[PDB]
This record gives C-alpha cells, structure tokens and sequence, in this order.
C-alpha cells in the first residue's frame, strides 16, 4: 500500500525524475516482486485525472519505458478501459507513449511469461481498435486519423506478425472477438471521413486477415521453364 | 513472325527458351516458327561474305510496320544479331544501320506497349552491343532517339550517353 | 589440453574481479566459441539506470573498441537526459587512448553515467 503513497510523495516534489529511480530502488528491497512497480500508477496516477491529461508525471513513464517490465505496462494499458472515459485527450498521450513503445520492437521477458507478452499485445490491438469510438459518433477528424495512422505504424510487417501468430495460435476466443470488432470497425468506416483516412484501414484490416494464413505463402510467379521432373518421373 | 503474336499469343511467350535452338533435341518445344529462325541462320551461316548487304534495307522498310510487342523485338535480333562482326571487318558502312534500326525497334516498341517486361535483357543486350562492336560512332544519333523514350528507360539506358 | 569453454581465460579471470555494482551478461550465442565475447551488463549503485552496451571484443590482443550500440537509434532518441548520458559517454570514449574492453570501457561508462546528474 505504501507505493502509492510513495509516488505521491514523489509527484509530491519536483525531483528529476530520473533521481527517482534512486528513491524507488531505496523505498524497495530492489527484486522483491516488481509486480507493484510503475505498472499500476498510469492507472491509479491518471484514476482522478479523469478529464485531463496529468502532464509533468508522464516524463517518469518515457524514463521507465527505457528499460522496465513492459509486459505489465502492456497488459494494463490494454486492459484499461480509458475509451470507454472519452476524454479525447489522455487517449492522445496514450498513442504518443505506444509509438515509442511498439514502434522499434518489444522485449525479451527470458522465460514464458514474454509469451503472455504477446498475448497482451493482441488485446493491445483491440484497444486501439476503440480509437474509433472516437468518431462513432459523427454528429459534427484528427483523432481518428492520428489513431488510424499509429495503429498502421505499430502494424509494421515482419516485426509484431509472428506475435499475432503465436497469440491467435493459443488461444481463439480473444482472436475471434478481435475478429468481430475489426468487421464492425471496417463496417463503421463506410463513411467518406477524407481521402487519406478509410484508406490504409483496409490494409491494416487485409494485414490482420493475412496473420492466420501464412508468412510466406506461395506467391512467387514467372518461373518461366518447363518442369522436367514431372515429366521424368 | 506476325501470326497472332500481337493482343495474346499464349502462355508460351516466354522469348528465351523458344527463340533459343537445340531445344529440338527433346521431341517438344519445337515450335515451326523457332525453326525458321535456325533456317535463317542455317543460310547466313554459310552466306556470310556480301549477301549480309540485303538485310539492311529489308530491315529498314520490312521490319518497321510489323513489330508492337516486345518479344517479336527479341526475335528480329536473335535474327540479325549475331552477325555484327561480319561488318565490323568488312561492311563497316552497314553496321550502323543495323543500330539505327535496333533504335527504331526499341523506340516502336516504347511507342506501343502497356509496360515493358524484360527491360534488364534488353539492356545488357543493348550493352554488349554498343561497348564490343559500335565503338563509339554512332551515339549522337542514337541520342535523337534516346532523349524521347519512357522515364523508365531513360534511367535504365542513361550511361549511353558516354 | 582444451578450454573448451570460453577464450583464454586471462579475460573472465579479470572481469570477474570487478565491483557488485556491474552486472555481466551473455547474449544469444552468435559467437559462442570464438569470439565469445558479446557483454551485456547493469548498473545496479545509487544511480539511473539505463541501456545495456554492446561490448564486443577482438583477440586478447585488445585493441578493441568493443561497444557498438546495436540499439543506439531509437533507445538513444526516447529522452533528453539519457540523449545528454549517451553524448557525454561517447565524448569521453573518443578521449580513451587506446581503450581497454577489459576494464576502460565499464569503467568509463559508469564515470559517465555518474556524470550525468550535471
């Protein structure tokens, strides 16, 4: 119990924020069980925030994303139901924090538990997914766009494909359900929002489609020569 | 050479392994127009002195109003090609009108075609050609063809210039 | 007669006299026999932790500068302090004379990194 406290007296001061480190290996055994570290205050920190963006406390997210538990922070920045608050404007520090997270690659978890990882990352997907809820509505652009566009980013081909393999090849419920809303979500898309947007959704959504087919299926064309061994035998 | 050839002969219009001989020593792939070929060069195998001076105008006239696609390109070159050092050593005057006519080949082909599909064949066929037997005579004038060709071709064929 | 197990022993003989404030690691075994010789380390003091290096040396001859920051780009680009950490190591590495893998360059960059707190 005593973290939160602990990190709130850290917000408490303006420290460097990277002296912080310090003070919560100290306040620590250092490797007790890091499964009460940085991973629940993006929650708990952001919890009363509600609708604003809680800035001058991130920059201890971007310090700890260097090196950190990322599968604890992936798991519950999936899992948090953040969308569903519409507020249009933390959901915007959450796209800015996985660009830097997902965009180069993730990282080793040196047991079975990175596995899990994986699976974090497809529940990750469908939270990406709600950025459309953000224009569910359509009464009255950027969000929608922003949120398309670093969706597409974070679906960069030959770097996370094999763990949406690995996570639809253990288990289906999730990957069916994930199948449904990206249906509902390209069904949603059938209005004219702007050239640029509806348009690189259906290569995302053709990219998704392709994950259970294969990685290298046979496409090759132009072997211009007659097969002897057909022949022969 | 023009019997459909031109909207869609078949599958077989791959050039190389129909235009190429010896193919006949299996009992397939022996399509009579590669046979012809053969028998072209079955004559200028042995006819190679003074008769060599004919092609040039039959080239001229004949094969210009005849050619659209690509590999009806590649077969009036297998057909005139490999003679060049027959003038290279005596009809010195003719061999560069065998190159203005290989140009005009290519610029009719550039003229009409959707895409061209073996570009990389053509260049270094066009390569050999001009850095083993035209020397260095004949590029301004192929210059005056060389600037009108398609971007793409430009950039493939832009060391011509020297 | 054999080592059988890693280079000449002169270099783990050395590196496993160093303080309990490093840390030492083996990557996936790309050089297992031969080279052996790819570190990975971390700094566990009263600091800011951070990137482990590269640390990827030559025959025991040494005249290796062996880091090489395989994640230099988009783990440097994150942060403006560890971007400052990052400059004032490198600057400092271009001063080693003749750098030694063995004990310069862990030593250098824990000087450093005990450097960036301005």
């Amino acid at each position: 119990v005593n973290l939160k406290q602990a990190i709130l007296q850290a917000w408490k001061e303006r420290w460097s924020d990277y002296q912080w480190a310090i003070n919560m290996k100290k306040f620590f055994p250092k490797g007790a069980t890091w499964d009460i570290l940085n991973l629940a205050e993006a929650l708990l920190e952001q919890a009363m925030i509600g609708p604003s963006p809680n800035p001058l406390i991130l920059s201890y997210l971007k310090y700890a994303i260097s090196s950190q538990m990322v599968s604890c922070s992936s798991v519950l920045t999936a899992i948090s139901k953040f969308d569903d608050f519409s507020r249009d404007l933390c959901v915007q520090a959450l796209l800015d924090i996985m660009d830097m997270f997902c965009d180069r690659l993730s990282c080793h978890g040196k047991a079975e538990e990175c596995i899990g990882l994986c699976r974090a990352l497809l529940s990750a997907l469908h939270w990406l997914l709600r950025c459309t809820a953000a224009s569910a509505e359509r009464l009255q652009e950027k969000q929608l766009a922003l949120c398309l566009q670093c969706l597409e980013k974070t679906l960069s081909s030959t770097k996370n494909r094999a763990l949406l393999h690995i996570a639809k090849l253990e288990e289906a419920s999730s990957w069916t359900a994930i199948e449904h809303s990206l249906l509902k979500l390209g069904e949603i898309l059938a209005n004219l929002s702007n050239p640029q947007l509806r348009s690189q959704a259906e290569r995302c959504g053709t990219l998704i489609r392709s994950i259970p087919s294969m990685l290298s299926v046979h496409s090759e064309q132009l072997h211009k020569t007659g097969f002897p061994t057909i022949h022969a035998l | 050479s023009s019997s459909s050839l031109t909207s869609e002969t078949e599958w077989v219009g791959y050039p190389f392994r129909l235009f190429d001989f010896t193919a006949c020593h299996q009992s397939y792939s022996e399509m009579s127009c590669s046979y012809t070929l053969a028998l072209a060069h079955a004559v200028w195998h042995h006819s190679s002195i003074g008769q060599l001076s004919l092609i040039p105008k039959f080239l001229t006239e004949a094969l210009l109003p005849v050619v659209k696609t690509e590999f009806q390109l590649l077969y009036v070159y297998h057909l005139v090609g490999p003679f060049l050092q027959r003038f290279q050593q005596e009809r010195t005057r003719c061999m560069i009108e065998i190159g203005v006519a290989f140009y005009d080949m290519l610029l009719n082909v550039d003229q009409c075609s959707t895409h061209l599909n073996y570009m990389d064949p053509i260049c270094d066929f066009l390569y050999h050609m001009k850095y083993m037997f035209t020397g260095d005579s004949v590029k301004e004038q192929v210059e005056k063809i060389i600037c009108n060709l398609k971007p793409a071709l430009k950039l493939r064929l832009r060391f011509i210039t020297h | 007669e054999d080592e059988r197990q890693s280079i000449p022993n002169v270099l783990q003989g050395e590196v496993a006299r160093l303080d309990p404030k490093f840390l030492v690691n083996l990557d996936p075994s790309h050089c297992s026999n031969n080279g052996t010789v790819h570190l990975i380390c971390k700094l566990d003091d009263k600091d800011l932790p951070s990137v482990p290096p590269l640390e990827l040396s030559v025959p025991a001859d040494y005249p290796a500068q062996s880091p090489m920051w395989i994640d230099r780009q988009w783990q440097y680009d994150a942060n403006p302090f560890l971007q400052s950490v990052h400059r004032c190591m490198t600057s400092r590495l271009l001063q080693l004379p003749d750098k030694h893998s063995v004990t310069a360059l862990l030593n250098t960059w824990a000087q450093s990194i005990h450097q960036a707190c301005l």
